[PDB]
């Protein structure tokens, strides 16, 4: 992630990697919504354009991932999807809007120390938190800059008020599109780049200190430019599709 | 139990970074 | 959209 720091052993059990057999390679980031279920980015799965598509076939997920090279033995959880599930309004052509996506672990991941699930808001939840100048910290082992870390990667930002967050940039957002990231005035940066993608948005609400899943990394044209901030997936709007 | 990160608050740590959050 | 930009593929 573009200006970030070094993770820590336990710091967020529900990242898992995006990692194709071959090019045997690492393709994104996931989330572990369950003792069995895995959400993620959307296109990260299906961008024509850019000709992709893939199938459980294809790739293998894993977790309890610190190292991103390595091979976290006994710690180090891993198994390949048994089913793909894509969002049916999804807008690959438009602007990469309902940016989701779901994969059914044809098998199921018992939990522990690095393998633990994560929970989806509830308008209330949603509400208190989701809130222009209320920080989220966004994870993966993505691009160092505009080369990849040995280790996970670890950014907080702020919300951004809807309307500047509008003349960012110049594609159409939606009010299922939220935009993150300090400002050019502010004086400090962070971004999360190339393979940061799939990830996990993860805010933590202060009512009963849970850590809630608010987004999905979906784009941004860039890696930390005084004048735009990423934008992400409301995990919620589509909280009904989920 | 979900949220609840095994190794921090499942038995009260608190991340380096989390404080930061906090505020 | 995702990479990339300021619609071509990685690098």
């Amino acid at each position: 992630i573009v200006e970030g720091s070094d993770a820590e052993i336990g710091m967020s059990p529900w990242q898992v990697m995006l990692f194709r057999k071959s090019p045997q390679e690492l393709l994104c980031g996931a989330s572990l919504i369950s003792d069995r279920w895995v959400l993620t980015a959307a296109h990260c799965l299906l961008y024509p354009p850019w000709d992709k598509n893939f199938t459980e076939n294809d790739l293998l997920v894993r977790i309890g991932k610190h190292s991103r090279t390595r091979y976290e033995r006994n710690i180090e959880k891993i198994s390949m999807l048994e089913k793909i599930y894509i969002h049916p309004r999804y807008n690959w052509r438009e602007n990469l809007d309902r940016d989701i996506a779901l994969m059914k672990l044809k098998k199921p991941v018992a939990f522990s120390d690095y393998i633990h699930p994560v929970c989806l808001p509830d308008r209330e939840t949603a509400a208190s938190l989701l809130q222009a100048g209320y920080k989220g910290r966004v994870t993966g082992w993505g691009n160092l800059k505009e080369g990849q870390p040995s280790v996970l990667q670890v950014v907080n930002l702020p919300i951004v008020e809807r309307p500047v967050c509008k003349d960012s940039t110049r594609i159409r957002i939606t009010d299922n599109m939220f935009c993150a990231g300090y400002k050019p005035d502010e004086g400090k940066r962070g971004d999360a780049c190339e393979g940061d993608s799939g990830g996990p948005f993860v805010m933590k609400s202060p009512f009963n200190n849970r850590w809630y899943q608010m987004g999905i990394v979906s784009w941004g044209e860039g890696c930390d430019r005084d004048g735009k901030y990423g934008f992400y997936t409301h995990v919620f709007r589509l909280k009904k599709w989920i | 139990d979900c949220g609840l990160r095994p190794l921090f608050e499942k038995k009260s740590l608190e991340d380096k970074t989390e404080r930061e959050l906090l505020e | 959209x995702p990479r990339s930009x300021l619609k071509y593929e990685p690098f």
